[PDB]
């Protein structure tokens, strides 16, 4: 997977809601990953690696 | 490999599933003959004995 | 006589907790030092992990120091260093021990899922670990004081409590504390108190959680174990040879990680022992104790605390738990396989010169295999001086040893096996025939059974050494002894490819050829006519034949006549033996009829004639197939001339729908469907074009102009005979191939027009690619899935084996044809044959017994039942078998590689699982009668309308077509409100209209007649006013009770039938009046005051599959959207709906207590709101839950559900599996049952139906008059049913090893064997088959005097 | 060579006990206690025992009876010998 | 007791819910089910002829 | 043929002696497992006669 930013969906299977989801993922060529993801409550979250 | 004269026809069950019937000519002409070179090593080590 | 002391052949096993003394018993010494060897002259350092004194001598029969080196010295212990001089094998035996400084918890019993110490003490795990780590104090036997027993304290709290009461109170911390807790515990008194408590408070949860624990407790008491032993005092050390230090080339050594772990444990323990003598401060000694606990834990089971790493290597060291568990999922030693001597393997090939009982065995291979036999056979005759000389002889390959090998090879069979073994046919015994070459020659007729191709598949050979193994291989595993599939009685030896093409080309007929019309005296001069090039193979000829029949009693009758046949068929008749009628070979003989020939030959003549017949058939098949000169050219595939037109028209069609999309006449989603439909419809045209242009295409002439017959075209002969290829496959070569689909899963609207014969442009190929890739991946995955299913199935069955002979029960199931949809998706003679009757069936005229009581139904019996019109036979089944812990022969059936009834001791569960799992790789609006018969209405209440028609008032209604014979052909279901033009006992013809209705409408009709009144219908509340704008005819639409107003939501709208007087017309024959309420979104028909009659609708209301399906079935998985059933028979009602859901109030006409359930209203209903429904009726449609079937319908219903569903899956793929196997899987599934009443065992305990029945049946007499307890059958999935096993050794295999071993240990489980898997693990004769006798005899010697 | 054991299976119905009995007989022959009841075609003790089963001149019953008689042969011959052991008193 | 039919994810199943009332059984079901992101489909009373 | 350390040799001798039999025993595997299990606080023993 080429280093850069990548925006995904992950729709259907999450929590049945049909509300889908949206997540951004910043992948470097070296070092830690930076993730930003949503959730059923429409709150924005962040996880390192 | 080597192209050769081939006939499509059942021969006494000898070709049964995927199997192949080869003329004695092919083995006589030494055409499908293959040469292999094996490397066999002998080790002289040291033991307490 | 003295019982015994020393080692005889042992019975069963016992597992339990080990006392410190019991541990010291095994120990032949203590290991006091971490040292291993001497580091220079490598020798065990005394009192080390490796020691000669503690364990054993490094060399056989020699002392360590070297004092006594002679084999004479045995029981002598050396004086310098005590080592008894004995074989070094004892270094694999002798245990050892370690005296621990401070007590140490056994991690298995501490960290187990229930946490055995914890629930024994009724103490939470967190608190126990808190104590062990010296985090907090815990009181023990607090006596009469301020504090309780199990109560935990802290530093300050313990100090203060100590300042108050010095004595009469006790508290400790660490492992010693838990040890004290366990030791002080009185099981008896605690039990008594629990018994007093169980009887006071009446509550489900309380008494359940109480009774479970008291059960566990008394179990622990009777176990013989003791709580103290959960805390380790002495630590056993494993024999050194099981953790070898053995050296390697280059001087480097290698050893087990158990050495590292053990060494750590010893080191830390010694350090603790030193620190105690040094009087170190608490902060130190505590740390050392914790380190000791950590080390010991890491030794026993690593990964439950720190995951300790081995020296110089990152990878975590492998502990004893990991030694027992092994790896590769759940496998422990002999399950996952093992290496075997006297064996080999190689590439496989042809050899049709072979006979069905033999196989080509390479000279060199056979030599190296039977090499030990050759050795003895050489010096037996005196050809060799001694064994060494024999070895030298076969090593020199002296010319004599070949002829000497031919002796040992003669009657000594060999086992041939393939890689993907599924069904028992995967391993078959043959007779060795010496062959020059390195390749193994296999008989062609077996290639079907092995599923082995000639494309470079390899097979393995095994030598049956012991006499018993030879006779087992010859009388059981022999090739000729199995001619039949274990799945179904059909022949597995059926000719495959070239042979069937040969017999096809023989028995085929041509319109005009040499010898047409001429007559022949017999087969001899027929073959003589053909072989001379005089008469053609296929030509119409009358010949004199002599056909026999065995129709006399036990006797062959001879008859002779002139049959009209072909020359080829007549030549073929020279083969077919004895009683078989000439009509068998008189046909074209496709792959089907050629099989039924062999079948009938087996069911008439016998085994031997069938075998020799089969061999002859293969021989002549290959022969004439060779003679046939059949080939495949490029001109053999004929493309339809009209194809190019069919495309164009279709290519026009899409264009139409392409324009309408631009003009907005059609929507996008509609356009897509239109285009895909027309394009897919074109393919059928091209395909059924090429077929007609193929099959009959040959147009020939006989003494005249033209006559056409079946084509002699090669590829077509192949496809039609069954040699290879099929319609779908030839379709891809000639006609267009399919319409591919993008990875999205959606189908592309531009199908592939070109075929394989034609070129393929870039695109088309690129599009075919995804199909190819996904195909390969799919198959590769389905292999694994099939394997797993097979595994689960073998696990759930296994030990089930025929034990008794005849249990003698009239119980069974009702066997009728499946009668699915239009006609008979499977006949009666199939589901019947091979299965012994439960009770004597009768002719249509009664008092006549054709088949008495229980008799195995074979071909003749089933034929007799076929003479008569009988549509049903009651059959004994494995699921209904009264035999406990097994199955009687008279229940199971006959079917096997032989036609005879099932033997005694054969293991049926295994072959059942195999038979189900082997084929599993292949897996993925008005009634109009198709035939002529008489109408029969089953289970229906209806009424006659004012139109003279017949309207059905029943939801569950069946329509059967019973012809003049009295047999049921057609079967359908007729919905409520359907209009029948006929009645029960009527007459219809083929295609005649019987039932009619509408899908989108659920008409609510009226049985009685009169005016229509209106009650509880108020506008704006219950109903609403809507008038059609295209007509002006209206109805007041019933407003659903979700959307209604404030107070109008509480009223139930209805249509009540009134007569001329204004009274209420009652439901016929009852006190109860007739008022039909209406549901939500239900539009009416006629308004108030308007008169109606019967049949007039009061209001009209609007509206997976494959292998994983089988998996879901056998696992009894509840579906996603289950059909709800009526729990209790009665009249349904709708209470006031609540909370987004709807109440459903059932009203029993019989007793009492009207039951109400919560059904979400969004789910579309089924049941009439104002009518009665029996238990098991459908309140809504959709998939049915198996548990619901078992509970609301019954065992016989649910077993039928399973078998019919799984067979619906398999039969759809064209796969034959006898219902038997599935029935045994079912038997294993419902094995468990949960008790209801009491008087012997516990209340809610789940327990085996066999166990429970064997108890209550014993309690129906003697005992108490009957104190016997009621139960309820329970449906368990195959994996959950497999989870239950008496043998802990068997359970240690497929389940989680740790948990099983622990739970079994604390209980003191005694494994009596008696099962298959556990006996295999321990390496003794299987309690079935050959061994069944042995284990039977012993079983009788046991539990007796 | 015996191609199909069906005939043998007909005698003693079973087909597991066929293997047992025929093995027992094959033991009686192979490691010599005795000779066979049927002319040897150069068939091994396996096939010989199976043939003997087919001809119905051998089975479980007959074997047990015969062995029980051999015990009487050996108990006959040993009579004086073991009765000379009265020293036990 | 009362068997509550809960459906979520790829499949469904029934769980025992103890209570003194059908309505109470429903409330105790939802309170002990819904908030986890599990749907509550059905509630049935336990029969068992005795 | 596999796991029995005595069984193998005691067989081979009979194989060459012209005696087809077997004098089986406990496969070294299961015995090793007995030792491994008994290396813990678990006591596993064989009973009766
Ligand atoms: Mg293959
Ligand atoms: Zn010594
Ligand atoms: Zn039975």
């Amino acid at each position: 997977r080429s280093p850069g930013v990548f925006f995904d969906s992950d729709k259907g299977k999450t929590h049945s809601s049909g509300k889908v989801l949206y997540n951004a993922r910043i992948i470097p060529y070296r070092g830690s990953w930076l993730d930003f993801e949503f959730d059923p409550k429409d709150n924005l979250f962040v996880r390192i690696d | 490999g080597q192209n050769m004269r081939v006939a499509f026809m059942p021969w006494n069950g000898y070709n049964f599933e995927d199997s192949i019937l080869v003329s004695e000519r092919v083995v006589q002409e030494d055409r499908f003959t293959t040469i292999h070179i094996q490397e066999l090593a002998c080790v002289s080590r040291d033991t307490k004995l | 006589l003295k019982a015994q002391t020393k080692t005889e052949e042992f019975d069963a096993i016992k597992i339990a907790l080990a006392s410190p003394d019991m541990i010291r018993s095994w120990s032949f010494g203590e290991v006091k030092k971490p040292e291993t060897i001497n580091y220079r002259t490598f020798k065990p350092e005394r009192d080390g992990l490796f020691c000669a004194r503690i364990f054993g001598p490094v060399k056989d029969y020699e002392c360590l120091c070297g004092k006594y080196k002679r084999l004479k010295h045995r029981g002598v212990i050396c004086e310098k260093c005590g080592v008894e001089v004995t074989q070094t094998k004892v270094r694999r035996e002798r245990m050892g021990h370690i005296e621990l400084a401070s007590p140490t918890a056994h991690i298995w019993f501490l960290k187990s899922l229930p946490s055995r110490i914890g629930l024994l003490l009724d103490m939470p795990l967190r608190d126990i670990e808190r104590v062990l780590y010296f985090e907090s104090y815990v009181v023990i036997e607090g006596g009469m004081t301020n504090l309780e027993r199990q109560q935990i304290l802290t530093e300050e709290q313990y100090l203060d409590a100590l300042e108050e009461f010095g004595d009469e109170f006790d508290a400790k911390m660490g492992a010693e504390a838990i040890q004290a807790l366990l030791k002080s515990m009185d099981l008896e008194q605690e039990c008594e108190q629990l018994r007093e408590e169980l009887n006071e408070t009446n509550s489900e949860t309380k008494r359940k959680k109480l009774t479970k624990r008291i059960k566990l407790l008394e179990a622990f008491v009777q176990s013989g174990n003791k709580p103290e032993w959960m805390i380790l005092t002495v630590l056993p050390v494993l024999p050194p040879d099981l953790r070898p230090l053995v050296p390697l080339d280059g001087g480097r050594f290698a050893t087990s990680d158990l050495n590292d772990l053990y060494r750590r444990v010893i080191n830390r323990n010694n350090r603790l022992k030193r620190l105690l003598d040094l009087a170190a401060p608490d902060i130190i000694v505590r740390n050392e104790k914790r380190m000791l606990q950590e080390a010991v834990d890491a030794l026993l089971d690593n990964g439950r605390r720190g995951r300790a790493i081995t020296g110089s290597n990152k990878r975590p060291l492998k502990s004893l738990a990991d030694m027992i568990k092994g790896k590769q999922g759940r496998f422990r030693q002999n399950l996952l396989g093992k290496r075997v001597d006297y064996s080999g393997r190689s590439v496989i090939t042809v050899g049709p010169y072979l006979r069905l009982h033999q196989c080509g065995l390479p000279k060199k291979m056979a030599l190296e295999l039977f090499k030990p036999f050759i050795y003895g056979k050489l010096e037996l005759r005196g050809l060799a001086t001694t064994i060494k000389a024999a070895k030298k002889m076969v090593e020199r390959e002296e010319a004599v040893v070949w002829d000497i090998l031919d002796e040992v090879i003669r009657e000594h069979p060999v086992l041939l096996n393939r890689a993907p073994t599924l069904h028992r046919l995967g391993i078959q015994a043959f007779e060795p025939v010496l062959i020059e070459g390195k390749a193994i020659q296999l008989h062609p007729l077996v290639c079907a059974a092995y599923n082995a191709d000639f494309d470079g598949d390899q097979m393995a050979v095994h030598v049956p050494l012991t006499l018993e193994a030879q006779l087992e291989a010859r009388a059981l595993m022999m090739s000729t002894n199995n001619i039949l599939s274990p799945a179904n009685g059909e022949p597995i030896i059926v000719p495959s490819q070239d042979v069937v093409l040969g017999l096809y080309y023989m028995t085929r007929d041509c319109v005009n050829a040499k010898g047409e019309g001429m007559v022949l005296t017999g087969p001899k001069e027929a073959e003589r006519l053909y072989r001379s090039g005089l008469a053609s193979l296929h030509a119409r000829v009358k010949v004199r034949i002599t056909e026999y029949e065995k129709d006399a009693n036990g006797e062959l009758v001879a008859k002779t006549s002139l049959k009209d046949t072909t020359v080829g068929r007549a030549i073929l008749w020279m083969i077919v033996p004895k009683g078989l009628p000439y009509s068998i070979v008189n046909q074209a003989l496709g792959k089907k009829a050629i099989s039924k020939m062999l079948n009938t030959c087996y069911r008439i003549l016998g085994l031997k004639p069938t075998v020799i017949f089969a061999d002859q058939i293969m021989y002549t098949g290959f022969a004439y197939a060779a003679r046939s000169g059949a080939s495949v050219g490029i001109d053999d595939m004929v493309i339809p001339e009209k194809k190019h037109e069919i495309i164009s028209e279709a290519e026009a069609e899409v264009a139409e729908i392409q324009e309408q999309f631009q003009s907005g006449l059609v929507t996008a989603g509609e356009r897509y469907n239109k285009v895909i439909d027309i394009w897919a419809a074109a393919n059928d045209r091209v395909s059924k074009a090429m077929m007609d242009n193929l099959q009959t295409e040959t147009v020939i002439n006989r003494d005249g102009q033209e006559e056409k017959q079946v084509s002699f075209n090669s590829i077509y002969m192949m496809a039609d005979s069954g040699a290879r290829g099929s319609a779908a496959q030839i379709r891809q070569l000639a006609g267009m191939r399919g319409l591919m689909a993008k990875p999205d899963g959606s189908i592309i609207e531009t199908p592939i027009t070109a075929n394989f014969r034609e070129g393929l442009n870039v695109l088309q190929y690129f599009i075919s690619t995804h199909g190819a890739r996904k195909g390969l991946a799919d198959t590769a995955l389905k292999t694994a899935n099939s394997g797993y299913l097979t595994r689960r199935l073998v696990d759930v069955a296994q030990d089930l084996v025929v034990t008794e002979d005849d249990c003698g029960t009239h119980e069974g199931i009702m066997m009728t044809p499946v009668i699915e949809g239009g006609d008979v998706k499977e006949p009666l003679r199939d589901r019947v044959l091979g299965r012994v009757t439960a009770e004597d069936v009768l002719k249509p005229g009664t008092a006549d017994i054709l088949v008495p009581r229980n008799t195995l139904l074979h071909e003749q019996w089933c034929d007799l039942l076929e003479e008569n019109s009988v549509d049903a036979v009651k059959v004994r089944s494995v699921v209904s078998c009264d035999t406990d812990f097994g199955v009687c022969a008279h229940c199971y059936g006959r079917d096997l590689a032989r036609g005879h009834i099932i033997n005694k001791g054969e293991a049926i569960g295994v072959i059942a699982a195999q038979s189900i799992g082997e084929p599993g790789t292949q897996l993925t609006s008005s009634i109009q009668v198709k035939n002529k018969g008489s109408i029969k209405l089953s289970n229906v209440k209806s009424v006659v309308n004012s139109s003279g028609k017949l309207v059905i008032t029943s939801r569950n209604t069946e329509l059967k077509l019973i012809d003049e014979f009295g047999r049921t052909k057609e079967s359908y279901k007729v919905p409520y409100g359907a209009v029948l033009a006929k009645g029960d006992g009527e007459q219809v013809a083929g295609g005649e209209t019987v039932a009619n209705w509408d899908p989108h409408t659920m008409p609510v009709i009226t049985e009685v007649s009169g005016f229509v009144r209106f009650t509880d219908m108020i506008d704006g509340q219950t109903i609403t006013r809507q008038t059609d704008e295209l007509t002006g005819l209206s109805s007041l639409v019933v407003l659903d009770s979700a959307e209604r107003t404030a107070g109008g939501k509480d009223l139930r709208p209805a249509l009540k039938i009134v007569d001329a007087q204004g009274n209420d017309v009652l439901i016929p024959g009852t006190d109860m009046p007739a008022q039909y309420f209406l549901p939500g979104k239900a539009i009416v028909q006629l308004e108030d005051g308007v008169q109606i009659s019967s049949g007039d609708t009061l209001a009209r209301i609007p509206q997976t599959g494959g292998l994983p399906r089988v998996a879901d079935l056998f696992e009894a998985r509840r579906p996603k959207e289950p059909a709800i059933l009526a729990e209790i028979s009665g009249i349904v009602s709708f209470g006031k709906e609540t909370k987004g859901k709807r109440r459903l109030v059932i009203t029993p006409v019989d007793g009492s207590d009207p039951y109400e359930e919560m059904i979400p209203k969004w789910r579309q209903l089924n049941v009439f709101e104002g009518e009665r429904v029996e238990r098991g009726d459908v309140i809504s449609d959709g998939p049915e839950a198996p548990h619901d079937i078992l509970r609301l319908r019954g065992v016989h219903a649910v077993t039928r559900y399973i078998v019919n569903e799984v067979q619906d899956v398999y039969r759809l793929q064209g796969v034959k599996i006898n219902d038997k196997h599935i029935e045994v899987i079912v038997r294993q599934m419902l094995r468990k049952a949960t008790i209801v009443n009491a008087g012997s065992s516990d209340f809610l305990e789940g327990e085996q139906v066999e166990y429970s029945r064997v108890k209550i049946a014993n309690r129906e007499l003697e005992a108490n008059g009957k104190v016997g307890a009621t139960y309820s059958r329970d449906l368990l999935g195959i994996t959950k049913a497999s989870l239950a096993t008496e043998s802990f050794i068997s359970a240690a295999s497929f389940q989680e090893t740790t948990r099983v071993l622990t739970e079994a240990a604390v209980a003191g489980k005694r494994d009596e064997l008696r099962g298959l898997k556990e006996n295999v693990i321990v390496g003794r004769l299987i309690p079935a088959g050959t061994g069944y006798a042995y284990h039977q005899d012993r079983m009788r010697r046991r539990a007796a005097g | 060579a015996r191609v199909t054991v069906q005939d043998a299976v007909e005698k003693i119905g079973n087909r597991f006990d066929l293997v047992l009995v025929a093995a027992r007989r094959a033991r009686q022959m192979q490691v010599g206690g005795k000779d066979p009841l049927v002319p040897e075609e150069n068939d091994k003790t396996t096939v010989i025992a199976l043939r003997e089963i087919e001809e119905g001149l051998i089975n479980n019953q007959i074997l047990d009876v015969r062995e029980r008689q051999e015990q009487q042969e050996q108990e006959a011959a040993e009579l004086q010998a073991v009765t000379a052991i009265a020293e036990g008193r | 007791k009362f068997w509550a039919t809960v459906e979520s994810s790829e499949h469904s199943f029934e769980v025992p819910i103890y209570a003194e009332t059908l309505d109470e059984a429903l409330e105790l079901a939802e309170w002990q089910y819904v908030p986890a992101g599990f749907e509550v489909t059905r509630v049935r009373p336990c029969v068992a002829p005795k | 043929k596999s796991d029995d350390v005595n069984g193998r040799t005691k067989m081979y001798k009979n194989i060459v002696d012209g005696n087809h039999q077997m004098e089986p025993g406990m496969p070294e595997s299961f015995n090793v497992l007995l030792k491994e299990i008994r290396s813990l606080g678990i006591n596993i023993e064989l009973e009766d006669e």
